[PDB]
């Protein structure tokens, strides 16, 4: 993916469910906010532990 | 919101395991399905007006699980999840050679130790091919956009 | 920062650890963190020094 | 089944066991009121109102897994 190098506090968030890999970020969707909104889903094969 | 599709080799040989309560080796040590969202399955088989899809060797499966510890003496099963793949198919290849193949991988002493093992057998092919289609279908994980 | 994932652990032949069998999840920023590349592959190291 | 592109020599450089300049900790907590660390619900929104949910969550004020990237030597340039 592309994202823009800025200043502002950034967070990200991993999880693994039946759907798939699922990230999360808060820069595509609220950069002077915050929040874990889906902007990554890998169709993954497999539960990662 | 999504639909998620898996496909498979499924003769019909086995087609009594298709029941949700389904507790046989296809159950325990394969895959279980979704139990809070509605599935179907799918039997169908190659057309002969068809050659669009291959056709494999020999359908393979296992029918095995135990993760025996470094102790020799401690033995515990798998319980496979929905849409999930236990650590026993982490070694067990993508085939089975022939009935009663034995694969075996040694094991941390963080996640248990001693040499995980597993057990596959085998199911030839009839005069066609047949393949298994599970569909789950989901409401609240994404955009109603399909 | 850079995360990868498998459900498998070994150790390595000299004593020290972090081995992961047959294919692995690797995440990894790069241009100074301005491309977001990520694979689900078989990584192979090499005998050099 | 794909590409990959292969640089340069496989001659890695020394690697080094040295954290000692590594573990000096951070008084860095989260905050529930201020709402860090919670994943946005996946599959409805709402407005003005309170939700119950369920859902994968961490706990409060967790010690957490800090870490730094650390440079290399360089001596001069
Ligand atoms: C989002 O959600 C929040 C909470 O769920 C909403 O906040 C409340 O919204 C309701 C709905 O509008 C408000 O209830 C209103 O109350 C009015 C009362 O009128 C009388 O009081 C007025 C002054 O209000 C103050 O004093 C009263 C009495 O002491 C208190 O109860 C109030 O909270 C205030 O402190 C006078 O000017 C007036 O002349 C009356 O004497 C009533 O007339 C309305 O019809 C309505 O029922 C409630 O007050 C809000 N609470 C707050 C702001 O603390 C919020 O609005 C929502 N936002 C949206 C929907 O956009
Ligand atoms: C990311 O960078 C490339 C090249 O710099 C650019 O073409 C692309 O538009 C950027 N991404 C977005 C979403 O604009």
């Amino acid at each position: 993916y592309n994202i823009t190098e800025d200043e502002i506090l950034e967070w990200f968030g991993i999880t693994q469910t039946a759907q798939g890999v699922h990230l999360f970020s808060s820069r595509y969707v609220d950069l002077y906010g915050g929040n874990m909104f889906q902007f990554a889903t890998l169709p993954v094969y497999d539960t990662i532990k | 919101s999504s639909l998620i599709l898996d496909y498979f080799s499924y003769p019909l040989s086995m087609k009594s395991d298709l029941s949700v309560s389904s507790a046989g080796p296809i159950s325990q040590f394969n895959y279980k399905q979704s139990f809070s969202n509605p599935t179907c399955l799918i039997l169908a088989t190659v057309p002969h007006n068809l050659t669009t899809i291959t056709k494999p060797l020999k359908y393979s499966y296992i029918n095995k699980c135990s993760r025996l510890l470094s102790d020799d003496r401690t033995e515990v099963p798998q319980l496979v999840n929905a849409n999930q793949y236990s650590p026993c198919v982490s070694i067990v290849p993508s085939t089975v050679w022939e009935d009663g193949d034995y694969y075996r991988k040694q094991l941390s002493p963080l996640e248990g130790g001693g040499w995980l093992v597993a057990s596959g057998s085998t199911v030839a092919m009839t005069e066609q091919l047949q393949m298994g289609f599970g569909i789950t279908v989901q409401y609240g994980t994404d955009t109603n956009s399909v | 920062p850079a995360f990868m994932l498998g459900s498998s652990v070994g150790n390595f032949s000299d004593g020290k650890m972090g081995r992961f069998f047959n294919h692995t999840l690797v995440l990894l920023p790069d241009g100074c963190g301005t491309l977001l590349r990520a694979f689900y592959c078989i990584l192979e190291p090499r005998s050099g020094n | 089944v794909d590409v990959g592109p292969d640089s340069v020599k496989s001659a890695c450089i020394e690697v080094d066991i040295q954290q000692t300049f590594f573990d000096k900790t951070w008084p860095r907590p989260i905050d529930v009121s201020k709402a860090d660390g919670i994943i946005y619900p996946q599959g409805r929104t709402y407005s003005n109102i309170t939700i119950t949910y369920q859902g994968l969550f961490p706990y409060q004020g967790d010690h957490g897994d800090m870490y730094v990237y650390s440079a290399g030597h360089a001596t001069g340039t």
